[PDB]
């Protein structure tokens, strides 16, 4: 039976990810904002249940639960023509007040206050699903208070089942515009440690480059975070075509994941999307430029430390394309040696064609979204621990956490998550030796 | 067909007090007039009185001198004209099929009324419990035969009359002329029960199906005892109250608790009975284990996947495979 | 189905089929298997091999529908997808042996260089074969009216897909198949050791035989390729880019 | 004969239900709001001489008694134009004021001070028929009013009538908060202890989750006391639809029950039905979204370290449907194993396929009502035994049952209640186990 993920929209950042790409899910399943099926957007051959349950008069009620102690996020997301998509009790409310106020201490902390209700919320949507596939969570990693929550929910959620998948979207800061928060460095550290040490697969988020692409590779002046949910939704919508959209192969989330993650440490992914949106058309062309860092919507330099090869690489393809193109762009782009690889080069890009929704308007015959992995990311890890270095010799910003008892007696922790992070950044130094 | 169920039922009903008389002590005299009395009572009253007449009820010789509940049939003569077809031979078949799914319905209703007689008793050894824990393997023994035979009569029910009336409606709505309505409905309705649902295995497995239908009736005969039993217990408790009268009868109840401190040996008399009730229980509960396995293997190697499906709704939970 | 374009059932059908599978036929419920069909829709003897099992499959044709597709073709269509389940029960068994989490135990390398050679003969066969081949076919009876003509199109393609697939070499013979039977002996073997430990230095030496075997194997039918078939699934084979 | 069910009506809620119930009935029938038949009423297949009694004049007058201690809810329904439909033989006025208070113990002595008073009516309405089934009783056991009288009525009945099914209609009250009515569960224990003692099969209707599944699925953000009547008039009239179509099986309330409830003191069946709307669908599908615990509508605790069997799984199936689908739907489920059973005693997944009245307006294939003995609801119990522990840790508010002298002469009646619950409980977790033929 069809296997189904829980989203997780931790945070102010990570609820309105979470909204924005559920909206983007209605709006490719053609239901509607009600949730329930229409009469002329919803007759397709296809399953428009993976994330979702279908209630008896057809309301796909989201697999949706978002968890955020600021209220007013929550408040303004169930004012939305899609409240009535979602089902309200999968949704808790916090009635802490402010909340964390952007600290990771205060959020791992008031974690644990909730954190049988947590379980408990997450058991009883679990136990409706037949085959719950996973967990997929989105969030943000600068939010501290979403930090702190986050890293306290992965904590307990790989105490409670191990046996499910756990997939998880990081909006990584952006590095275009540093954050107000000093202790920021601290809290993605924190962060990170408990990623690396918990999370099977981690998708780069970097909101620098979103920042700069928006700013600049859509054209608009603009650096808004509504723009830049917008096309992370876009991306979104994008990652889970081949599972909404039946193809022939790894249509299974497992068999997509696997194929990237060698080691139980190596689960930090990166990704990319073609065709931008603010002649003719060819395969190719359209991975080359995806092949290009002005499209990518990770801020990773190209520094030389050690070889950065891209490990494996996968290509998702919206819109009919003959398969010689594809072979023929794949022996052309291995000639050039577009995509290093690594002494014992185990597999090339694959490609994946999926068939097109005709319920959305057809404006791309070409459209591709870029999975691979690749150490340069470990630059921006470096980029954040320089700069938690930098935040760790300055001897500050750890009375916050002095004032809650998290660290009020040693900050050891935050140095063996340094510690951790930085063995990940080595390894990856050593994958290509 | 038995589609009515309460024109069956209050049938029954009536015919429990008749049928228990034996075969030659019956007048068909009085059974016309309970036959139409229930009809004027039931629905099939607001049905046309043309298919009314129809109906008859006969006394269709079965048993030499047994109960009525063998001799009793239904004839529903058609003639002439009027249902040229069927040429007394199908009836036969419609006869044959009516006197099995009478006898199921009647070994229904027996299990039926134990489990309310069973019900209607609980309230009442609720003060004894040592009669408690016989009446608890009673029960349990008893729910398991009677949920065994309620689903494998339904799965029949199900599996016996939507194939035969959806295929006979749709084949003779979708014939165009006489002779194919005829040929396959006849055809069709003979051969559903005729065959398939009778032949040497399907006499073979009714042979279990009426022993374990005997079953039925020791265990009624089982209950009856225990019936007794419990009104015996409570006639002990009756005169204990009744002579006792809180001390009003003083001299009275005080003999009359010297004579029951005697007649404690009529409670420990009752409590040796207990298990000698539990062995006699225990081995009709064994022998119908027995029996219903046997049964059950025989039907499953035999034939008709779907009774073999209907099997394994019964062994659900696999209890049996020996 | 037969072409398999609907995996979703695949995923159950393979939960529930390896309970029966691993035992002797006539041993098993044949019912179980259309129980689960009916839950699918809810979401010369060279000639024949002697690796044909004795049944996995079930279609039936009409009069009309016989007057095309013969018994051969059905024949042929079951041959591809037994090939196909071997396949894809041998690639989901080791995804599900991948899931693990946190050094000595190793092998991590022989098993994603097994995945990744997997999923691409997988990949590269069904498109090459069935796609193309699937679609000319169809143009071909599209374009053609002779009833003859179009069982001559449906025969054409079919030997087409015969001689490409599993049978790209009807003399391999079936090497593949002993890689993925020493596949599928490793991944027996991990999961043992696994659910031992839940001496390693045995764990380690018959990683090692493992990847000797999987080495030799691999070697023969690169060869075997090169030889003659078709090296496009050795381009995109290019555990090593480079050969020997 | 056909025999007939008398519907007993207590409590401000009960009352209320129980109305909700015979005006679902009056629209399934197709009669009119006095009781008079239609041109669309008469004319089916729908028997309906099994809730109503046929009149000289075509009047189907409901075989319904209105009782109450307090008279505004009685003249409130005789302001619904279905005043018509009952006689007035059929209702008794309230001589009490204010109910009973909403004690267990005031509404039982007012009960005990009606005893014929009631029984007159009772008895004349029994004799008016030639057979009966059984009784039905319409109550809230948060109401102490309703409850007290339905546990006096109990013993009263079960005393003088002996031979018919005791069923009755207990509203549990809301475990998502707790009223100003501290005693109410002891209250409900009392009443759950008469049920114990004399209830024969027992429909839970929890206001938790039908608060739930009104927030939920039917899309208020504050459900009322009348929507939520409403909606659990229309499920419970669903039950009855097998009764209704007199075509396929014997099919008599007696022998239902029976069909799945293995011992008098084990008689309490979950409910759960759909659809719940405020589309396309098969069989398998039924069966399918029943399993969940999504449509539900008795709740358990917060228990999930304890195994729970559901001891009988039965569905009715209101729809045309064909035999091949439920054939195979069974099979299907089974060979998924989406349920358990007894090991020592295993059953199966009984289905009732019935068809809908030509007289309601149909919107829907098919509509599926689930009747399921089961364990959970043990936690229920617990969450109310712990709930009066901690109440009787607490000793307060029993100046309620100090008012009525037969509870402030001693209090062992609710330790009795408890200890009978407890007994119930521990039987629930022995009949979990295959050790349940030596207990």
């Amino acid at each position: 039976m069809p296997r189904e993920i829980i989203t997780l929209q931790l945070g102010q950042c990570g609820n309105q990810i979470g909204f924005e790409f559920w909206k983007q899910l209605c709006a490719e399943h053609g239901i509607s904002p009600e949730g329930i099926v229409e009469e002329f957007a919803t007759e397709g051959t296809d399953r428009k249940d993976v994330f979702f349950y279908q209630a008896d008069d057809e309301h796909y009620i989201p697999r949706a639960v978002l968890l955020d102690l600021e209220p007013r996020v929550i408040h303004s997301i169930l004012n939305s023509p899609y409240a009535k998509l979602y089902n309200p009790e999968n949704i808790y409310l916090s009635e802490h007040g402010g909340g964390a106020g952007n600290n990771w201490a205060s959020g791992f902390s008031q974690g644990e206050k909730i954190h049988e209700d947590i379980f408990d919320i997450i058991d009883r949507e679990a136990d409706g699903s037949d085959s719950l596939e996973g967990f997929v969570l989105c969030h943000s990693i600068a939010g501290g208070t979403g930090s702190g929550l986050g890293s306290y929910l992965l904590e307990r959620l790989n105490d409670r089942y191990p046996k499910k998948l756990v997939q998880t979207y990081s909006v990584f800061p952006n590095q275009d515009e540093m954050s107000d928060v000093v202790v920021q460095p601290y809290n993605s550290l924190l962060t990170l440690k408990r990623l690396t040490q918990n999370a099977d697969c981690v998708v780069v988020l970097d909101n620098t480059a979103l920042n700069r692409i928006a700013t600049d590779r859509l054209h608009i002046q603009n650096p808004s975070f509504s723009q830049i949910n917008q096309l992370v939704s876009t991306i979104m919508s994008a990652s889970t075509t081949t599972l909404r959209y039946p193809g022939y192969m790894n249509n299974d989330l497992i068999g997509l994941i696997a194929s990237l993650i060698p080691t139980p440490r190596l689960h930090f992914l990166m990704t990319g999307y073609t065709p931008l949106t603010t002649r003719k058309t060819t395969v190719l062309d359209v991975m080359r430029r995806l092949l290009q860092p002005k499209n990518v919507m990770v801020s990773t330099g190209r520094d030389r430390q050690t070889n950065h090869c891209y490990i494996a690489i996968l290509n998702i393809i919206q819109g009919e394309v003959d398969p010689t193109q594809v072979h023929k762009s794949l022996q052309r782009i291995r000639e050039r040696k577009l995509a290093n690889f690594i002494p014992w080069g185990p597999a090339s890009i694959q490609v994946a064609l999926s068939r097109k929704s005709p319920y959305l308007p057809s404006a791309h015959r070409v459209s591709g979204l870029m999975m691979a992995n690749h150490t340069s990311i470990s630059s921006l890890f470096e980029s954040s621990c320089q700069q938690y270095d930098k935040l760790r010799k300055r001897e500050a910003f750890l009375e916050q956490f002095r004032k809650e008892d998290i660290f009020k007696e040693n900050f050891d922790e935050l140095d063996r998550s340094r510690e951790v992070v930085q063995e990940l950044i080595d390894e990856y130094h050593a994958a290509t030796r | 067909l038995l589609g009515q169920g309460d024109f069956i039922r209050h049938l029954m009903d009536l015919l429990k007090p008749e049928l228990v008389r034996p075969a030659t002590t019956l007048y068909q005299h009085n059974l016309t007039g309970i036959l139409e009395t229930a009809v004027r009572a039931t629905n099939a009253q607001f049905d046309s009185p043309e298919i009314l007449k129809r109906l008859d009820v006969r006394l269709l010789e079965v048993s030499p001198g047994d109960t009525g509940w063998d001799v009793f049939s239904l004839d529903y003569h058609v003639d002439g004209p009027i249902a040229t077809v069927f040429t007394r031979e199908c009836m036969s078949h419609y006869l044959r099929a009516f006197n099995f799914l009478w006898r199921a319905k009647r070994v229904e209703y027996i299990l039926t009324d134990i489990r309310k007689g069973h019900m209607c008793n609980a309230r009442l050894l609720r003060s004894m419990p040592e009669f408690s824990g016989v009446l608890h393997h009673c029960h349990i023994l008893a729910s398991e035969m009677v949920h065994f035979i309620h689903q494998m009569q339904y799965y029949v029910t199900f599996e016996v009359l939507e194939c035969s009336w959806d295929e006979l409606w749709n084949r003779v709505q979708r014939a165009q002329d006489l002779d194919h309505i005829i040929a396959a409905h006849e055809a069709f309705l003979g051969t559903v029960i005729s065959r398939c649902l009778l032949d040497s295995d399907s006499r073979a497995l009714l042979n279990q199906l009426r022993a374990v239908f005997d079953q039925i009736i020791e265990l009624q005969n089982t209950q009856d005892a225990i019936y007794r039993a419990a009104l015996e217990e409570l006639q002990r408790r009756l005169q204990f109250e009744e002579k006792k009268k809180q001390r009003e009868a003083e001299g009275q109840w005080g003999v009359s608790a010297a004579e029951e401190e005697q007649e404690k040996r009529r409670v420990q008399e009752f409590q040796e009975s207990i298990p000698k009730m539990c062995s006699q229980l225990r081995i009709l509960t064994h022998f119908y284990q027995g029996v219903v396995q046997q049964f059950l293997v025989s039907l499953t190697t035999s034939s008709d996947e779907s009774l073999r499906f209907l099997s394994f709704r019964l062994d659900f939970n696999e209890h049996y495979r020996a | 189905y037969f072409l398999m374009d609907q995996g979703d059932f695949f995923v159950h059908f393979m939960d529930l089929t390896e309970e029966e599978l691993k035992k002797p036929v006539d041993d098993i419920t044949p019912t179980r298997l259309e129980a689960l069909l009916e839950l699918a829709l809810r979401m010369p003897t060279e000639l024949t091999l002697s690796g044909l099992e004795a049944f996995s499959f079930d279609y039936v044709v009409t009069w009309p529908l016989s007057l095309i597709i013969n018994r051969k073709a059905l024949t042929r269509y079951q041959m591809l997808f037994r090939h196909m389940f071997y396949c894809k029960h041998v690639e989901r068994q080791l995804c599900s042996v991948w899931i693990s989490n946190k050094w000595f135990a190793g092998a991590f390398t022989l098993r994603q260089r097994m995945l990744n050679f997997v999923q691409n003969i997988q990949s590269y066969m069904m498109f090459e074969v069935m796609e193309p081949t699937w679609h000319v076919l169809e143009q071909n009876l599209r374009s053609a009216s002779n009833i003859d003509d179009v069982l001559g199109h449906h025969a054409s393609f079919l030997d087409n897909c015969l001689k490409d697939c599993m049978l790209t070499n009807p003399e391999l013979l079936r090497v593949f198949s002993k890689l993925m039977s020493v596949c599928v002996m490793f991944t027996n073997c991990l999961q043992r050791f696994t659910q031992s430990m839940k001496l390693a230095s045995s764990f380690e030496a018959t990683i090692t035989k493992f990847d000797k075997n999987f080495s030799a194997h691999l070697l023969d039918l690169l060869a075997r390729l090169s030889i003659y078939s078709m090296a496009s699934v050795i381009s995109r084979l290019d555990e090593r880019l480079e050969r020997l």
